[PDB]
C-alpha cells in the first residue's frame, strides 16, 4: 500500500487509468491536469507533464482508446470541454507536451462527467453538467482531430437545479461490441439507460428504479461475453446497488437489482468494477474501501476490506 | 515513389483502422513497412519484433510476407 | 459560545484559541498542539473570569495578547493575557460588536440611538485613559444599531446595521454602497477571498455576499433556514458556521448540536466575479452531542481537525475521517486510491481477506499469467504446461487433452473426409445421428476402413471411440500402463486397468509399488477373483463399501466400487474422475439403451452445469458453444472460451458469442501490452479458420497502403531495380546507396519507408543510422522518423 503524493495545492477530484494501465491523468481544483507514467526500473510513479488547462477546477477527466491516439478529456466547472493530445517530440514536464485541441462551449452549465465512447462507436465522446442536457460529441473526420462536431443532444432534467441545493452527474458506457448502443445517465435521483434508436436518437430505454437521494457514481460493468449485463450504483445513502439488464427500439431490455448493500452506513462515493467484472471496489463514508465477489451464488458476497 | 493510402469508402472506425498497424494497433505515421502481396502496414520497432518469432503477417490474412514482399 | 482562532502570536506551530463560555461568563485563551488528536494537546493557560455578560470579542494582530471585551452594559474592557482599561461609549448603551484593526484602529458597534453616531473609531495611541467615554475619531451610522462590524482593511471597515450592509472608508465620509437586506447578522471573512463575507438573519438565512456584485445587488448564495435562530431576540448565539481556514471555497456548518456539514463551493468565471454553487457536502458526525458552536484546526499535509465547544463549555477535540473519493480498479487487478482531503494517491499492487490475496486469486491476473505464459496456442504444449504446475486444474487439462486428440484426428485426415466434414464433433452428435442413410452409413464405414493396416449401432460406437480417444491396441495398452506407472501415478494405472478389466494385471500393477498402502489395496483387490461367485450381503462387501465411502482418492474409490458390486452405474456417475474415462468404460460395456439415458443425463448435466470436460459429449458445436456461455457466466472466463471456440467457430458456424469472446481476449491482450500473442492468436484463428476446400473464413483487415512510383502513378509491385510500367528508376538507400528489389526475415531485405517525407532505408542501414541520430539522412529533409 506504498503511497504517492500527486503533488497538487488543491483536492484531486478524479484520477483515472488509462487503457494499457500504466499510465494515470489526475485533474484537480488547482486547474491542472497531471499525468503519471509507470518507469519499468524504479517501479515508482513519476510525473510525465504537469500543465495549466482550464480556468476554474477540473471534476472529470477520461482517456481515449489507444487507437484514436493519446487523447485526455477534461470537464471543468467553467463549461469547458478541453482535449490535449500528446507531442511525441517535445520535452519531458515542460507543459507543452499535450497541446490543446478543442473547446466544447455548447453547455450553458457547469459540467459534472466526461466519458469517451468504447473502442466500437467511434471517437465519441460525452458530457453532463448541471443544465440537464446530454451532448454527444463525434470526431468525424479521422484526418484532424479538431473538428469535433456535436451529433445528438438529449434533455435530461426538465430544469437546471437549483444554486445552493448539491447535485452530482456520473456518465458510463456500455463496451459490448456486438449490443446497440446504450448509455448510463445519472443525474440527481434518477439513473436512466439510453439506446441509440433506428433513427440515430437516443431514447429513453429503461430507468433504474430506486435511488432515494443522490447518485454518486455509475460504472457499467465490462462485457466479458455473458448473456447478462450489470451497473453499479453508489448512491448518497449506504446502499450499492448492482443491477442486472437482460438484454433480448432495436431490443427491448429489462431491470432487475441484483444486490443492495447497506454494508457502509454512509455515502457511497465511488463504485468501479474490474477488467473482468468480478471484483467491484466500493468507497464510502466510512474511511473503508470493501471488495464484491459472487461466489456460488448470482449475489454479491463482502471479501477484504481496505481502510 | 510516395506512399498512397488506399481510398477506401469507409463510413465508421475502419476509416480510422485503415492507418493502424497490425501489430500494436497504434497510428503509424513514420518509419513503417509495406509487403506488397498484402498491403498492411507496420512500425519498424513493431516489424523487427514481430519477424524474430513469426512467419505470417500479424493482421492473419495468411500471407508470408518474409517472401512475398515484393 | 465563541470560539475565535487566533495565528501570528506562537513562534512554535501551536495555535492560540480564545474561548467564551455559552453562559457568556468567561475568557479562556488555550495553545492547541495539531499533531496529536487527544484531548491534552488543548492546554489551558489562562482565565479572566466575572465580565457580566459578554456581547462581543475581538484580537488585535499587530501585538500579542491584546484582546477586547465587550459587555451588555456597555463596558470594553480591553487588557493583555500573554494592563487593564476599561472604555464606553459617551452614552451608555449596550455594545453589539467589536473590531480591532491592524493599525491600531477600533471600532465598536452600538444600539439604537438618536442623539448618537453608533460606529465609533478611535485609535489606542490617541486615545486619553483619564476618562470613561471615548473620543470618536470616525462616526457614522446615526440612529441605528449597528449588530457587526469588521476591518476589510488598514483604512475601511464593513459594518452592518439592523437593516443596511455597509462599506465605511475613513478616507471619506461617504459609505461605498447601502443595500437594504436584514441578513445582516455576523460579518465573517474568507481568509483567502477578501471580497467575500457572509452574513445571516433572524430565520436562519445564511447568504454569501460579493462586495463587488453590491457597489455595482443580490447574494452570491442564499442558504433557507441553514443556521440556528435568535439573531433579532437573543444577543448571545453561537457561532454555527465558520469559513474553512485550509482551503478555498469552502465553509462549515452545525445543525441540531451533532453532525457537522462541509459545504464545497465551485466557481465559474462568466467571461474577477465568480458566481458561486455548492458542489459536495461532506457530513460529519460528532464524537459528543449537544455542541453550541465549533473551530478549525490547520493541520500538516492538509488534515483538517475539529475543536469544538459543548452546551455545557467541555472543549473537546473531533478529528475529520480521511474519507476515500476514488477508488478505481485496473487491468493488471491494481487498486488506487484517492481522498477527499490530502493529495496524495494511495496504490495496492498486486506484486475477510487480505487485498493483495484477493487481487492476486482473481481470474483477471490469472488469466493474465496464463496469456503471458502462451496457453491454448497449441493444445498438447498446454496440457504438458498445465499438467507441469501444481495448482490443481483439473478439468482444463481434461479438455484440452480431448482438443489435441481432435485436432491431431483433423491433421491426419481423419473425419474430415467424405462429402459431410464431421470435424471437431461430440459423442451426442455421433450417437444422435442426423443426405440419405445408407450413404452416410457406408462413407462411415469408409471412415473407419481408414487405419486397417454383437451391436447393432456399430456404425456409432466405433466413431465415438474413436472421438473419444478409446480406440487404442492392447500392446499400446500395455505400453500406456508402462508409461502412467513411470509417471508414478499408481493408482491411475490399477483404474485403468479396472477400466479394461484385467483385474489379476491391476493386482500386479498395486503391487510391488512405492507404497504400502498401495499393497493392502492390492491384497483387498485380489481377495475379489475367488469371491465373485458370493451371493452377496457379506461382510468383505460392506467392509468394501465403507472403504468407497471413507477413501479420498477417486480411482481406488470407484475401484472398490467396481469390486464390491459388478455394477458400472456407481462409476458412470462419480465426478472426481475424468469424463473421458467414464464415456470409455461406457461405450465398452453398456448396452445401448442404457447408453443413451447415459448420454442425455450427462450431456444435459454438463450443458447447464458449465464443465468443460463435457465438450467430449457435444463438440464444438452451437450446443458447444452453450456450454461455454455456461462456463463463462459461471466463471467469467474468456479466455479458455475464445482459445476452445476458435477451432470450430467461423470454420463451421457463424455465432455473436464467439465474436465477443474473441474482440473481448484481443482487448484483454492489447491491455496487458501482449501483442505477440495477440499477432499468435490472430494468425491461429486464420490456421483454424481454413475450410476442408482451404478458403479462409475469418475476418481480416482490408487493404492499407500501396506504393506509387509518381512517373507513371502506377502500383510498382503486383499482388529489377526499376518500375514495372514505366522503368524509371528506383530510389537508393541513403546509406549504402542500393536500391529497391522488385520481384526467416532478415533485416537487410526491406525499405523502412516513413509515410511522412517518403524517403527509405534497408532495415538493418535505418536501424544503424536511426540508433545514434534523429533526422532523416536525405539531403534536405527535417523529419524525425524514430
Ligand atoms: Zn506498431
Ligand atoms: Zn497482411
Ligand atoms: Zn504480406
Ligand atoms: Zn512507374
Ligand atoms: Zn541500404
Ligand atoms: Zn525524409
Ligand atoms: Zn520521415
Amino acid at each position: 500500500m506504498q503511497p504517492f503524493d500527486s503533488g497538487h495545492d488543491d483536492l484531486v477530484h478524479d484520477v483515472v487509468y488509462d487503457f494499457y494501465g500504466r499510465h494515470v491523468a489526475t485533474c484537480s481544483s488547482d486547474q491542472h491536469i497531471k499525468v503519471f507514467k509507470l518507469d519499468k526500473d524504479t517501479s515508482n510513479w513519476e510525473l510525465s507533464d504537469s500543465w495549466r488547462a482550464h480556468d476554474s477546477s477540473i471534476v472529470a477527466i477520461d482517456w481515449a482508446s489507444p487507437e484514436y491516439g493519446r487523447i485526455i478529456a477534461s470537464a471543468s466547472y467553467d463549461k469547458t470541454v478541453k482535449l490535449w493530445e500528446e507531442d511525441p517530440d517535445q520535452e519531458e514536464c515542460s507543459g507543452r507536451r499535450w497541446n490543446k485541441l478543442c473547446t466544447l462551449n455548447d453547455s450553458k452549465g457547469s459540467l459534472y462527467s466526461v466519458k469517451f465512447a468504447p473502442a466500437h462507436l467511434g471517437l465519441k465522446l460525452a458530457c453532463l453538467g448541471n443544465d440537464g442536457i446530454l451532448r454527444l460529441y463525434d470526431a468525424l473526420e479521422p484526418s484532424d482531430l479538431r473538428s469535433w462536431t456535436l451529433t445528438s443532444e438529449m434533455k435530461v432534467l426538465s430544469i437546471p437545479p437549483a444554486n445552493h441545493l448539491q447535485s452530482d452527474f456520473c456518465l458510463s458506457w456500455c463496451p459490448s461490441r456486438f449490443s446497440p448502443e446504450k448509455l448510463a445517465v445519472s443525474a440527481l435521483e434518477q439513473a436512466i439507460i439510453y439506446q441509440r434508436g433506428k433513427d440515430g436518437k437516443l431514447h429513453v430505454a429503461a430507468k433504474l428504479p430506486g435511488h432515494k437521494s443522490l447518485i454518486r457514481s455509475i460504472s457499467w460493468a465490462p462485457s466479458i461475453g455473458r448473456w447478462y449485463q450489470l451497473i453499479a450504483t453508489g448512491c448518497k445513502d449506504g446502499r450499492i446497488r448492482i443491477f442486472k439488464i437482460t438484454e433480448k427500439l432495436q431490443s427491448n431490455l429489462q431491470v432487475e437489482l441484483l444486490s443492495e448493500h447497506d454494508d457502509h452506513n454512509g455515502e457511497v462515493w465511488s463504485v468501479s468494477w474490474n477488467l473482468t467484472g468480478t471484483i467491484l471496489s466500493s468507497a464510502g463514508d466510512d474511511g473503508k474501501v470493501r471488495l464484491w465477489k459472487a461466489t456460488y451464488s448470482n449475489e454479491f458476497k463482502c471479501m477484504s476490506v481496505i481502510t | 515513389v510516395l506512399t498512397h493510402w488506399i481510398e477506401n469508402n469507409e463510413f465508421g472506425e475502419e476509416k480510422f483502422l485503415a492507418r493502424n498497424c497490425n501489430y500494436c494497433d497504434l497510428r503509424v505515421t513514420r518509419s513503417s513497412f509495406i509487403c506488397g502481396n498484402c498491403q498492411h502496414v507496420l512500425h519498424s520497432s513493431c516489424a523487427r519484433i514481430w519477424w524474430e518469432i513469426g512467419d505470417e503477417c500479424p493482421s492473419g490474412c495468411g500471407c508470408n510476407c518474409p517472401e512475398m514482399f515484393d | 459560545g465563541l470560539i475565535k482562532k487566533v495565528t501570528h502570536w506562537s513562534y512554535d506551530n501551536l495555535i492560540d484559541y480564545l474561548s467564551v463560555n455559552p453562559t457568556r461568563d468567561e475568557v479562556t485563551h488555550y495553545k492547541v498542539d495539531p499533531e496529536n488528536e487527544s484531548d491534552e494537546s488543548i492546554i489551558k493557560l489562562h482565565t479572566v473570569k466575572d465580565f457580566g455578560s459578554i456581547t462581543c470579542l475581538d484580537y488585535s494582530e499587530s501585538e500579542i495578547g491584546m484582546i477586547g471585551v465587550g459587555e451588555k452594559n456597555g463596558y470594553l474592557r480591553i487588557f493583555n493575557i500573554s494592563y487593564d482599561i476599561r472604555v464606553r461609549a459617551k452614552k451608555q448603551r449596550c455594545i453589539n460588536s467589536l473590531g480591532i484593526n491592524t493599525n491600531g484602529l477600533i471600532a465598536m458597534g452600538l444600539d439604537r440611538n438618536k442623539h448618537d453616531s453608533s460606529l465609533q473609531i478611535w485609535d489606542m495611541n490617541y486615545h486619553d485613559d483619564s476618562h470613561e467615554t471615548i473620543n470618536p475619531m470616525f462616526s457614522y451610522c446615526t440612529n441605528e444599531s449597528i449588530v457587526s462590524l469588521k476591518f476589510l482593511n488598514d483604512t475601511s471597515v464593513l459594518a452592518a446595521s439592523t437593516k443596511f450592509l455597509k462599506e465605511i472608508d475613513v478616507r471619506s465620509p461617504n459609505p461605498i454602497y447601502q443595500h437594504p437586506t436584514r441578513l445582516t447578522y455576523d460579518i465573517k471573512l474568507n481568509p483567502f477571498n477578501d471580497w467575500q463575507f457572509s452574513t445571516y438573519g433572524d430565520d436562519g438565512t445564511l447568504a454569501i455576499w460579493d462586495r463587488r456584485k453590491l457597489s455595482d445587488a443580490s447574494p452570491l448564495l442564499t442558504f433557507e433556514k441553514l443556521v440556528g435562530s435568535g439573531a433579532a431576540s437573543r444577543k448571545y448565539m453561537n457561532s454555527c458556521f465558520r469559513w474553512s481556514c485550509v482551503r478555498n471555497n469552502e465553509f462549515a456548518t452545525l445543525h441540531r448540536g451533532d453532525t457537522i456539514k462541509r459545504w464545497r463551493l465551485g466557481y465559474y468565471c462568466d467571461s474577477n466575479i465568480e458566481n458561486l454553487f455548492v458542489s459536495s457536502v461532506h457530513d460529519t458526525n460528532t464524537m459528543y452531542d449537544r455542541v453550541a458552536t465549533f473551530d478549525y484546526i490547520p493541520r500538516s499535509n492538509n488534515g483538517t481537525s475539529l475543536i469544538c465547544m459543548r452546551q455545557s463549555g467541555t472543549i473537546y477535540r473531533m478529528p475529520i475521517s480521511e474519507v476515500c473519493s476514488k477508488a478505481i480498479l485496473n487491468n493488471r487487478n491494481s487498486l488506487l486510491l484517492s481522498n477527499f482531503e490530502n493529495t496524495e494517491i494511495d496504490e495496492i499492487r498486486v506484486n475477510f481477506w487480505k487485498p493483495e490475496k484477493l487481487l492476486e486469486k482473481d481470474i483477471s491476473v490469472i488469466m493474465r499469467t496464463r496469456a503471458s505464459l502462451g496457453y491454448g496456442l497449441d493444445p498438447m504444449n498446454t496440457v504438458e504446461m498445465i499438467d507441469s504446475s501444481k495448482q490443481n486444474n483439473a478439468y482444463i487439462r481434461n479438455t484440452w487433452r480431448w482438443i489435441a486428440i481432435a485436432k491431431a484426428s483433423v491433421d491426419d485426415g481423419t473425419m474430415v473426409s467424405g462429402d459431410l466434414d464431421l470435424g471437431y464433433e461430440g459423442v451426442i452428435g455421433i450417437w444422435n445421428g442426423i443426405l440419405s442413410d445408407k450413404q452416410l452409413n457406408k462413407e462411415m464405414e469408409k471412415i473407419i476402413k481408414l487405419r486397417r493396416k454383437g451391436s447393432p449401432k456399430y456404425v456409432q460406437r466405433r466413431l465415438c471411440l474413436i472421438i473419444s480417444g478409446w480406440d487404442l491396441s492392447r500392446s499400446d495398452y500395455e505400453d500406456k500402463y508402462n508409461i502412467i506407472m513411470k509417471n508414478g501415478h499408481y493408482e491411475k494405472a490399477a483404474a485403468w486397468a479396472v477400466f479394461f478389466g484385467d483385474i489379476p494385471k491391476a493386482v500386479e500393477i498395486l503391487g510391488s509399488a512405492k507404497k504400502e498402502r498401495l499393497r493392502l489395496i492390492a491384497t483387498a483387490i485380489a481377495g475379489y477373483l475367488a469371491y465373485k461367485d458370493l451371493p452377496g450381503n457379506n461382510a468383505w462387501r460392506q467392509q468394501c463399501r465403507k472403504m468407497s465411502s471413507e477413501l479420498d482418492d477417486p480411482y481406488l474409490r470407484v475401484i472398490f466400487a467396481f469390486i464390491a458390486d459388478n455394477d458400472w452405474w456407481d462409476i458412470l456417475y462419480e465426478p472426481a474422475i475424468s469424463l473421458r474415462e467414464r464415456l470409455g468404460v461406457a461405450l465398452r460395456f453398456l448396452n445401448d439403451t442404457d447408453l443413451t439415458t447415459f448420454l442425455d443425463r450427462t450431456s444435459s448435466t454438463v450443458i447447464e452445469n458449465g464443465e468443460l470436460e463435457g465438450l467430449i459429449l457435444t463438440g464444438i458445436t452451437p450446443n458447444g458453444i452453450d456450454l461455454l456461455q455456461s462456463y463463462v457466466n459461471k466463471t467469467s472466463d474468456v479466455q479458455s472460451a475464445a482459445l476452445i471456440s476458435i477451432f470450430g467457430s467461423p470454420r463451421y458456424f457463424r455465432d455473436q458469442r464467439v465474436d465477443e469472446w474473441i474482440q473481448t481476449y484481443r482487448d484483454m491482450l492489447k491491455s496487458w501490452e501482449l501483442f505477440s500473442m495477440r499477432a499468435r492468436f490472430d494468425v491461429l484463428r486464420s490456421k483454424l479458420s481454413r475450410t476442408k476446400t482451404g478458403v479462409l473464413t475469418a475476418d481480416i483487415k482490408p487493404r492499407q497502403i500501396y506504393i506509387q512510383c509518381q512517373n507513371c502513378k502506377q502500383n510498382i509491385n503486383t499482388p529489377k531495380y526499376c518500375c514495372p510500367h514505366c522503368g524509371s528508376s528506383f530510389p537508393r538507400c541513403a546509406i549504402c546507396l542500393m536500391p529497391l528489389g522488385t520481384s526467416k526475415l532478415k533485416l537487410n531485405e526491406w525499405f523502412s519507408f516513413c509515410l511522412s517525407c517518403n524517403h527509405g532505408m534497408h532495415a538493418g542501414h535505418a536501424e544503424e543510422w536511426f540508433d545514434r541520430h534523429n533526422v532523416c539522412p536525405t539531403p534536405g529533409c527535417t523529419c524525425q522518423c524514430n
